[PDB]
């Protein structure tokens, strides 16, 4: 009846959503990690042109 | 970086190493220089003292 259209869109609807949480999480902790290693990366440079800073 | 820090050191090294020569050459030289015209001086007071014994002679 009227009830089967809606349970199948239902539970289409479950697993996407997991999926799409799932993906958008590990996305922002790749970002995250790109973010630490980019701060590294200047303060090496930084770190560098401090500690020269001709002698 | 890395290796960027280290081969600065290494250029340092040589820095440290080449100027510390540098001065201590330099350091001899004045100290052979002032031998050698400390010995001139001894040479030219020999030369007069012979001069007055010829004239006593």
């Amino acid at each position: 009846d009227k009830l089967k259209e809606a349970e199948t869109r239902a539970e289409f609807a479950e697993r996407s959503v997991t999926k799409l949480e799932k993906s958008i999480d590990d996305l922002e902790d790749e970002l995250y990690a790109q973010k630490l290693k980019y701060k590294a990366i200047s303060e090496e440079l930084d770190h560098a042109l401090n500690d020269m800073t001709s002698i | 970086m890395d290796a960027i820090k280290k081969k600065m050191q290494m250029l340092k090294l040589d820095k440290e190493n080449a100027l510390d020569r540098a001065e201590q050459a330099e350091a001899d030289k004045k100290a052979a220089e002032d031998r050698s015209k400390q010995l001139e001086d001894e040479l030219v007071s020999l030369q007069k003292k012979l001069k007055g014994t010829e004239d006593e002679l």
